[PDB]
RNA sequence: ACGAGACUCUGGCAUGCUAACUAGUUACGCGACCGGUCGGCGUAACUUCUUAGAGGGACAAGUGGCGUUCAGCCACCCGAGAUUGAGCAAUAACAGGUCUGUGAUGCCCUUAGAUGUCCGGGGCUGCACGCGCGCUACACUGACUGGCUCAGCGUGUGCCUACCUACGCCGGCAGGCGCGGGUAACCCGUUGAACCCCAUUCGUGAUGGGGGGGGAUGCAAUUAUU
């Protein structure tokens, strides 16, 4: 017994058309700032059904979750819990994602290239920063 | 190289598993993925449902071996 | 001062002056049991001590 | 003093002590069909259908178990009621019928009576395991 | 025929005891389910949301089995191999902080008999009450 | 008191049943609740030595044992007749050492 | 008492050898139960003749770096579509295992043969024992690369693979196999 | 004659003998429903187990067969075992390694001008076939979460030694406040580590499958050693 009205075969909730045909809650990994642990617990704690179908969604699940995704304290997640904690320029705890600047937020490499630190120095040229051994190795991609 | 399934509500619904499944003589919710292109939810579902409606008779459950067979 | 003058280096992972003392090397030191001697004089005393090769 | 001739599956040792009973069997402070792998649940069922529920009515039997590994512990457990079986049937009523059940043993499984002899090898230098060496450079 | 503890299909057993107790509502929940990690080998969340009722379900037949089985024994039940993720996997422990909780769970329900010198030991009737799940586990399938 | 432990130990067989001849022998002088020796496992320590301080050659590790032995007694007897048993001029090469706990 | 388990009839059983039974002996007290009694056979010749085909094929799908070691899940896995042969064809599944097994045995081989001729190789017969350790060992690895990224899982794909081969049509890994190698050796004849 | 072998140890060998609750040892009204599971408790049981000193066993002697019917070889019946592994390992030599185990030894700066004494900065973590087992894992056999059930017989408190959390809690690790029971089979202990009846999910796809700031061992996290 399936819901007849509204149904859309793409799960829509971050306004990008992609392929809706995946089950519920596992399309949200492309986002870059709600990933791993935090995605799997606002779904796994959002009471979700996963054993429903994709015709008998409800208009009631994709409002609640975006009402969750909206508010970052719906359970009380802690500060250094928290995706930005602490983050560069200004402290913000309120989970908003949103196409244009976030990515800029994340792009707080500015100052570190700026400065011209030690990574910096090491960055001018593309030269690692983690210690990957690759004296002459490295062949995927560098032909 | 590619091979797409169906997860939406069509003939699928109801029909080849409410009245055509039981002229069998054994059930595997794999062949029923591979008759209708469907996921595992959808098998377990199914298989829940119609054993609820009883015309199924079990054997045995694994995390992903669940097999059954037709009774009626 | 003084502290800078001389002597404002130790090391507390000292192990080329906490070597093996009996002979006059670093190297050949394993710190179990209290060995103090190298791989060389270690078979060179072996059997006097009671060791024995069965494997 | 006394025979307890047990029973030993590769490292995994398991002794059934048995004496005047009513036939049940115990198994490590519990009774035998219920094993949280329940793969081997037939292994260990073996000798109740190989002898007869006839000859496992008269005798308590106490088992118990220690050895690494989940199938090692098997195949000694069995054996170790079979042996014990055996010696307590044998030490005090009759010969003929003994030969019936040692022979029916003998020929399903002559490991119901005789331990395994062979174990682990030990490992040499110079490589991963014991026979196994390292790969050399070229 | 009686009951004991482990007579039926443990499975059952324990799942029963964890079910009857959440029904019956003795317990306490705990406040953070989702903050601790509930283990170092383990990089991402349970998937019970009363996982802290299974792991009292579970110390509580762990404690019938043997016991004196003090705290530093629980941590070790649910720890296993640890993807230190290019480095070889060793043996690490769960997060002892949730075997804390559940320790302090045990305590002040009666459930255990702590002394000085370490361990602690079951109630006679907290086996009483562990007996009749175990009959009930029985009567569900094997004393029907 | 009763409770006076000796602990011997020594790497070798022979050695350890000359000891335990000598406290036979001094069991026999007199009837005493003296229990018999406690054989402790024989404690192997494996010990690995590479060879060629540079690589050169084969990996040989000479592998090297130290088993030690170890005996218990456990008395309950007047001090001076196990003192007169055991300070006999003990033989060298074997370690006793009396406990009192 | 007497029969497979309890539950496979062991004294109605189908001849289905003629001679062959000499290797594989299913029809008397030489028949064990499970499919597992620990690898103590291989160790003299021949000792393999009084293994039961059950054992030795539990045993050979453990391979492929995959399933090294691991041995429960095997015996889980051919217990799994031992049920569904067995329900398919309603009988004592032997007679299907035993067509299936003896119909991807490849009935010749090419051996290399000559001084320095690899031009021309000798089409020889096989050794019964050769053709149906071969034949499993192939089976299995069919079964086993039609289990990496493939629509088809693995536990129950082995069923068909067994009842093709018992029928003998060319879909099945095994056959297809031997039937390639059998027209390469009549090509070498 | 040396070497091979025998020889030594090692899993098979307490199916009988040397015998400690500190590791284990059926008997001993209680606890549990009223006769059957707790390893928390009681014949100080006169040690079968895993704790081991002696002694024993197997030898191609048994049978059949092959062999120029000798040395021997194969199969079979037996037996714990009808070839278990290592240990010791030629005469002579390589123009091998080690003075970087060493103040005896081929040596122009070795007239105490510095390689460490005293400093540790950049790196063998810098990039192109460029010689190096080191590459766990690499997905529906399995990755998740835990219902779950099993000896390392590796070993872990040191004359000028200082680096191995019970009882309660704040915590993602350590951090501790007295505090890791012990110089050890006493204290870690019946060292619940590993394929498993899955305890939500991933029914065929590169995807759920390896996968830039900080709170803190040492004098300084650095190309995230940790």
């Amino acid at each position: 017994l399936v819901i007849p009205e509204k149904f859309q075969h793409i799960l829509r909730v971050l306004n990008t058309n992609i392929d809706g045909r995946r089950k519920i809650a596992f399309a949200i990994t492309a986002i870059k700032g709600v990933g791993r642990r935090y995605a799997h617990v606002v779904l796994r704690k959002a009471d979700i059904d996963l054993t429903k179908r994709a015709g008998e969604l409800t208009e009631d699940e994709v409002e609640r979750v975006i009402t969750i995704m909206q508010n970052p304290r719906q359970y009380k997640i802690p500060d250094w819990f928290l995706n930005r904690q602490k983050d560069v320029k200004d402290g913000k705890y309120s989970q908003v994602l949103a196409n244009g600047l976030d990515n800029k937020l994340r792009e707080d490499l500015e100052r570190l290239k700026k400065i011209r630190a030690h990574r910096g120095l090491r960055h001018f040229w593309g030269l690692r920063v983690r210690g990957q051994h690759t004296k002459t190795t490295g062949r995927r991609g560098r032909t | 190289d590619k091979l797409n399934n169906l997860v939406l509500f069509d003939k699928a619904t109801y029909d080849k598993l409410c009245k055509e499944v039981p002229n069998y003589k054994l059930i595997t919710p794999a062949v029923v993925s591979e008759r209708l292109k469907i996921r595992g939810s959808l098998a377990r579902a199914a298989l829940q449902e119609l054993l609820s409606k009883g015309l199924i008779k079990l054997v045995s459950k694994h995390r992903a071996q669940v097999i059954y067979t037709r009774n009626t | 001062g003084h502290q800078q003058l001389y002597w404002s280096h130790p090391r507390k992972f000292g192990q080329g002056s906490r070597s093996c003392r009996v002979c006059s090397n670093r190297h050949g030191l394993i710190r179990k049991y209290g060995l103090n001697m190298c791989r060389q004089c270690f078979r060179q005393y072996a059997k006097d001590i009671g060791f024995i090769k069965l494997d | 003093q006394s025979v307890q001739v047990f029973g030993r599956k590769k490292t995994a040792t398991a002794v059934a002590h048995c004496k005047r009973g009513n036939g049940l069997i115990k198994v490590n402070g519990r009774p035998l069909e219920m094993i949280e792998p329940r793969t081997l649940q037939y292994k260990l069922l073996e000798p109740v259908l190989l002898l007869g529920k006839e000859r496992f009515a008269g005798v308590d039997i106490r088992v118990r178990v220690k050895g690494g590994g989940h199938v090692a512990q098997i195949y000694a457990i069995r054996q170790s009621i079979s042996k014990a079986l055996v010696a307590y049937y044998q030490k005090y009523v009759d010969e003929a019928s003994k030969k019936e059940i040692k022979d029916i043993l003998i020929q399903y499984d002559r490991t119901l009576l005789v331990a395994d002899p062979r174990r682990c090898e030990s490992k040499k230098f110079g490589g991963p395991g014991a026979r196994a060496r390292y790969q050399k450079s070229y | 025929p009686g009951v004991t503890v482990k007579d039926v299909n443990q499975q059952e057993f324990v799942r029963a005891l964890a079910a009857f107790l959440k029904k019956s509502g003795k317990l306490k929940v705990p406040e953070w389910v989702d903050t601790v990690k509930l283990a170092k080998h383990k990089e991402l969340a349970p998937y019970d949301e009363n996982w802290f009722y299974t792991r009292a379900a579970s110390t509580a037949r762990h404690l019938y089995l043997r016991g004196g089985a003090g705290v530093g024994s629980m941590t070790k039940i649910y720890g296993g191999r640890q993807r230190n993720g290019v480095m070889p996997s060793h043996f690490s422990r769960g997060s002892k902080s949730v075997a804390r909780r559940v320790l302090q769970a045990l305590e002040g329900l009666k459930m255990v008999e702590k002394d000085q010198d370490g361990g602690r030991k079951l109630t006679p009737q907290g086996q009483r009450d562990l007996d009749r799940i175990a009959g009930q586990v029985a009567a569900a399938n094997k004393k029907h | 008191i009763h409770r006076i432990r000796i602990t011997l130990t020594s790497r070798n067989v022979k050695s350890l049943e000359k000891v335990c001849a000598d406290l036979i022998r001094g069991a026999k002088e007199k009837n005493l609740k003296v229990k018999g020796p406690v054989r402790m496992p024989t404690k192997t320590l494996r010990i690995t030595t590479r060879k060629t301080p540079c690589g050169e050659g084969s990996k040989t590790w000479d592998r090297f044992q130290m088993r030690i032995h170890k005996r218990l007694i456990d008395l309950h007897s007047p001090s001076e007749i196990v003192k007169q048993i055991t300070s006999i001029s003990i033989e060298p090469g074997v370690e006793v050492e009396v406990t009192i706990a | 008492d007497i029969k497979l388990f309890g539950k496979w009839s062991t004294d109605d059983v189908q001849i289905n050898d003629i001679s062959l039974q000499d290797y594989i002996a299913v029809k008397e007290k030489y028949a064990k139960y499970l499919p597992h009694s620990a690898g103590r056979y291989a160790a003299k010749r021949f000792r393999k003749a009084q293994c039961p085909i059950v054992e030795r094929l539990t045993n050979s799908m453990m391979m492929h770096g995959r399933n090294n070691g691991k041995k429960l899940m095997t015996v889980r896995i051919v217990k799994h579509a031992f049920e569904i042969i067995h329900l398919l064809t309603g009988e004592n599944p032997l007679q299907v295992l035993v067509n299936a097994i003896i119909n991807s045995g490849p009935r010749e081989d090419s051996t290399r043969i000559g001084r320095a001729g690899t031009v021309r190789r000798q089409a020889v017969d096989v050794s019964p024992l050769r053709r149906v350790n071969q034949a499993i060992w192939l089976l299995c690895t069919g079964a086993r690369e039609a289990a990496f990224r493939n629509i088809k899982t693995i536990a129950e794909c082995l069923a068909d693979e067994l009842i093709n081969a018992a029928k003998g049509s060319s879909n099945s890994y095994a056959i297809k196999k031997k039937d390639e190698l059998e027209r390469v050796a009549k090509s070498n004849r």
